[PDB]
């Protein structure tokens, strides 16, 4: 409960510096699928009836390639916000802060 | 052939996996020489009731 009045206020007298960690995914593993190898397998008897479903195979491959290029775009976008690359300074002399 | 077109632009174009041609062939069967007794069970003089 809060000790609330109509003429009373509370004011801090000190401060505390705090640090927290936030973890977010950026990209996932890129994959590709060879439909003919996964289905028939070193079979001349098969892979002759897959001429009808080659269109579906192409559709799957197109979707997977789109996913992969999207993953590359995400990885580039997250970390490459700034272009100029700055070398770390030699002398620290940051007034006390230790960034080791 | 994979793209089903005559013009290809730039790209990486992950094509189908490579294969190796099995130029030879073998047959392996157990050591059986004597023929089956076809005459014994086909040319039997007597046959049992159903
Ligand atoms: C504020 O907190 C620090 C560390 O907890 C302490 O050294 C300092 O004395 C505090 N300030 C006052 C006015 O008590
Ligand atoms: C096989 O059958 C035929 C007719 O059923 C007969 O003439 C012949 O003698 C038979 N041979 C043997 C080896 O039993």
């Amino acid at each position: 409960s809060v000790a609330y009045s109509n003429n009373s206020i509370a004011i801090p007298t000190n401060f505390t510096i705090s640090v927290t960690t936030e973890i977010l995914p950026v990209s996932m593993t890129k994959t590709s699928v060879d439909c003919t190898m996964y289905i028939c397998g070193d079979s001349t008897e098969c892979s002759n009836l897959l001429l009808q479903y080659g269109s579906f195979c192409t559709q799957l491959n197109r979707a997977l390639t789109g996913i992969a290029v999207e993953q590359d775009k995400n990885t580039q976008e997250v970390f490459a916000q700034v272009k100029q690359i700055y070398k770390t300074p030699q002398i620290k002399d940051f007034g006390g802060f230790n960034f080791s | 052939c994979t793209l089903k077109s005559f013009t290809v632009e730039k790209g990486i174009y992950q094509t189908s996996n490579f294969r190796v041609q099995p130029t030879e062939s073998i047959v392996r069967f157990p050591n059986i020489t004597n023929l089956c007794p076809f005459g014994e069970v086909f040319n039997a003089t007597t046959f049992a009731s159903v």
